[PDB]
């Protein structure tokens, strides 16, 4: 998730312009959004035309 | 698996390993930009002439 | 003969790399991505400036 950058989670959900100007920031939060199982209320799109 | 990966150096582009094996019939005396395998340029339909 | 010298070496110029991938802009476009090819574009277009 910057400037430039590939992949699926950059390429198919959410990409930065090549002239973006601002910050990124980033945690982890496993604490909040987790559970004994698995925790799937977060989906992804994996595919696009 | 069995995974095959090629390597496609490309410090050799312009060359003749192009194989997409296309039919494309081609009229010459036309404003036309167009390229098959590379050379780095571009060219005019019609062939066959010398 | 001085004139068209010139002109003549002003034409030939485009071939040089100018410190730059290739002397052919298609070809720097295609080989390269768009976000990594101005830096490499602006140095031949400042040699043909």
């Amino acid at each position: 998730i910057a400037p430039g950058q590939t992949g699926k989670i950059a390429d198919y959900n959410y990409k930065l312009p090549d002239d973006f100007t601002g910050c990124v920031i980033a945690w982890n939060s496993n604490n909040l959004d987790s559970k004994v199982g698995g925790n799937y209320n977060y989906l992804y799109r994996l595919f696009r035309k | 698996y069995r995974v095959v990966v090629l390597s496609f150096e490309l410090l050799h582009a312009p060359a003749t390993v192009c194989g997409p094996k296309k039919s494309t019939n081609l009229v010459k005396n036309k404003c036309v930009n167009f390229n098959f395998n590379g050379l780095t340029g571009t060219g005019v339909l019609t062939e066959s002439n010398k | 003969n001085q004139n068209a010298q010139a002109l003549n070496t002003l034409v030939k110029q485009l071939s040089s790399n100018f410190g730059a991938i290739s002397s052919v802009l298609n070809d720097i476009l295609s080989r390269l991505d768009p976000p990594e090819a101005e830096v490499q574009i602006d140095r031949l277009i400042t040699g043909r400036l």
